[PDB]
């Protein structure tokens, strides 16, 4: 990222500050019902 | 439906005998004699 951003510089501009966004785990509920003829249970979960 | 939790080579002989006493099944749909296999109890043995 250093090295990009001094090589693509405007003139006049600069990048003053950087700021990295933090993770906040998201622990999501679902329920799910399948059809009564399904084959490949594992591509399903994939899928989801 | 596929079995879940059944065994595949039992599952396969219950569509297999379905597939063969259509003949008998259908004909004797509401016949029930004594010791022999109903007509009605094959046919829940065949869907589940």
């Amino acid at each position: 990222l250093n090295d990009f951003l001094k090589d693509n510089r405007n003139l006049g501009e600069s990048v003053s500050k950087i700021i990295w966004l933090q993770p906040v785990d998201f622990l999501l509920q679902l329920d799910i019902e399948l059809d009564d003829d399904v084959s490949d249970l594992a591509d399903i979960f994939a899928q989801v | 439906a596929r079995p879940l939790t059944l065994d595949s080579l039992d599952f396969l002989s219950t569509q297999r005998g379905y597939l063969a006493q259509q003949p008998e099944l259908t004909y004797q749909r509401n016949n029930i004699r004594i010791d022999k296999v109903s007509a009605l109890q094959k046919r829940i043995a065949a869907r589940l």
